[PDB]
This record gives C-alpha cells, structure tokens and sequence, in this order.
C-alpha cells in the first residue's frame, strides 16, 4: 500500500494544487506559506475529531463561499499479495472496486456551504474510479473509514 | 521597581512572534526611556 | 403540536422511567437525584452539538455497559391544518408514517457500547409505530432532524 497523490481545491490558501506523495513525507518552506494548512487538509479528510465540526467561513479560499472544497487522496494497492495493510483496506471497501485487478483507490471529500445555516457540511466518498465515487456508508457518528 | 523593567518573552504562525517582537520593542522604546530594560528571551 | 410522553429506558440515574409530558413543563425535586440528566436526555436527542460526542462508559446505569441506552419521545400530531409545526414535522419525515396511524410520532435513540474502541455510538430512528422504526437519513454530519 502506498500514498500516490493528493489534490487540494479551494481550501484556505490552496486554490488548485497537486502533490505526489509517499509513505514518508517531509514538508518545508517559508513562513505564512501553508505548511500547517497542508496538514489540516489531511486532518479534515482522515481524522474524525475535526470532521465533525464542519467548515467555517474562514476555511474557504479568500473567504467566499461560492466555490466548493474538494480534497482527493490516491492510494496504490499493487502489493496486495505481500502487505497486510492492503487487506485491511479491501476488507472494509468490499463493494466499490470495479475491475478484477484494480490497483488504484480514491478517497475524496466535498464541501458546499449553506448560507442560511452558515455551515459547511463535509461529504466523504471512496472508490476505484474517479467518475464513479459512491458515498461511504455509516450509522450514527461512525462511518467506515 | 523604579530602576529595572524586565521584559520576558516566551512564544497563522511565525509572523505573530515577529509582530510581538515589534510590539515589545515599540513599548520598550516608547514607555521605558527612564528605566533600565532587561530582556529575558526563552527559546 | 404537543409532547405526550418520554421513556428513558437506560441512562445515568434512570433504570426504567416513563414520564407523561406536555408543552410548557417544569421539573423540580430534591438535590442530587436527577433532573439535569433529564435535560441531558433532551440534549442528547435533539441538540446536535451534544449528540456529536457520543456516549462514554459513565453514561450507562451503574457502569454496567452491557445494556442498551434507549430514549423515546412521543409527539401528538392530532391537530391538522391549525398549527404550522405539524406541517413542519410532516414535510421532513416524508412517508415513514402510515395513514392508519395519522396522529402519533416516535423519535427514538438507541446506543450500544462497542467495547473495543470504547465508544457508545448513538443511532437515531423515527416512525409512526413503536415496532418497525427506520433510521433517520443523513448525508454528512447533518441529520434530517
Ligand atoms: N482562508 C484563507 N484564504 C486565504 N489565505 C489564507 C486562508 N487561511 C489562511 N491563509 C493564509 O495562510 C497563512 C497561514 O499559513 P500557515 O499558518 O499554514 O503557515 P506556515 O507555513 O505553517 O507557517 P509557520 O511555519 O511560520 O508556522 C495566513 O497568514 C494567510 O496568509
Ligand atoms: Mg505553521
Ligand atoms: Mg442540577
């Protein structure tokens, strides 16, 4: 199992960025450049302690709410026969993989604002094709990621 | 306390610490002309 | 239109409690017996910001943690085309209700301890009959309630 790519759209100071990754990643740069905002896009995608609070007005790019937030993470599953983490992924996502030898996987986040509630809902999706993402099933406060 | 004034400094981010340095140096230049100023900077 | 009944089946102080209710109701009593766990039973049912943190081990009766927390609220919708709040309920519930019983509503809360991740998940259901309660549909962190 290997991280391959992340693509961040309209989240804080990132308008449209695309970053290839690995298992071990080191982020560096200047001050007020977005190293903490890069790590909080992974916190909103994968950590459930931040995702339950939703998005405010200040999490949007230049504070306007007419653009949606979309964060997509790509995983490579080409070593299923040797690694146990790949089976830990596949045993939860047992219905959404399309081809018989699908080596890619996509976990995505979309967010559209509500002006009357003033709330940004977070909807998560997963799958093997980029145009055929289904919603993650869940019951109560727990989903399957 | 009529002689020494002690300024103790202990700290998005990055620019707020430099802005706090500008606030502390502006207050030391303005309000403390008649005192001996000792800075105590922690990391 | 009118609240009829609450049934706290398992909570912190309550072993089997069934209280008839009304609109505009006042709860009193001695010190250190209940009556803010009565108000926490209504915050865990209807307030989202208390509901989003789940249940701990200390929210079960006598720390027994093998029973199911169940909080059921009964609403009386007998008056039709006189109050706007009944139409506000029926325009969101859709058809979980039945035309044989077009008068009573049940909003229920169930919770079982996971005992591996040590977390009590809150699953909310609504229905016109007390048996065959279906789940409340939700998209992200937003419920239909
Ligand atoms: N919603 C937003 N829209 C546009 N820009 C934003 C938004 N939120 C934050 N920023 C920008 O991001 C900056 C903060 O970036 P961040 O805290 O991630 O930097 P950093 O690289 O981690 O800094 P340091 O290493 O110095 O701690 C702000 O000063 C602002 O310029
Ligand atoms: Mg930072
Ligand atoms: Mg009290």
């Amino acid at each position: 199992m290997k991280f391959s790519n992340i693509t961040i759209k309209n989240f804080r100071n990132f308008e449209k960025v695309n970053i290839n990754l690995d298992n071990k990643n080191v982020i560096f740069g200047m001050n007020d450049i977005g190293k903490t905002n890069f790590l909080y896009a992974l916190r909103f995608l994968l950590d459930k302690e931040i995702r339950k609070f939703g998005f405010n007005k200040s999490d949007y790019h230049k504070h306007d709410t007419s653009k949606k937030i979309e964060i997509i993470l790509t995983l490579d599953l080409s070593n299923y026969e040797k690694d146990e983490d790949t089976k830990k992924l596949i045993s939860v996502v047992k219905g959404a993989r399309t081809s018989a030898n699908a080596d890619v996987f996509y976990i995505a986040l979309e967010s559209k604002y509500d002006d009357k509630e003033l709330y940004g809902n977070i909807i998560l999706k997963w799958g093997s094709e980029l145009d055929n993402l289904i919603d993650i099933p869940g019951r109560g406060n727990i989903n399957a990621l | 306390d009529n002689v020494f004034k002690v300024i103790y400094i202990n700290p998005g981010d990055g620019r707020r610490k430099m802005l706090s340095y500008s606030i502390y140096n502006y207050l030391a230049k303005k309000k403390y002309e008649d005192k001996i100023v000792i800075y105590l900077i922690e990391e």
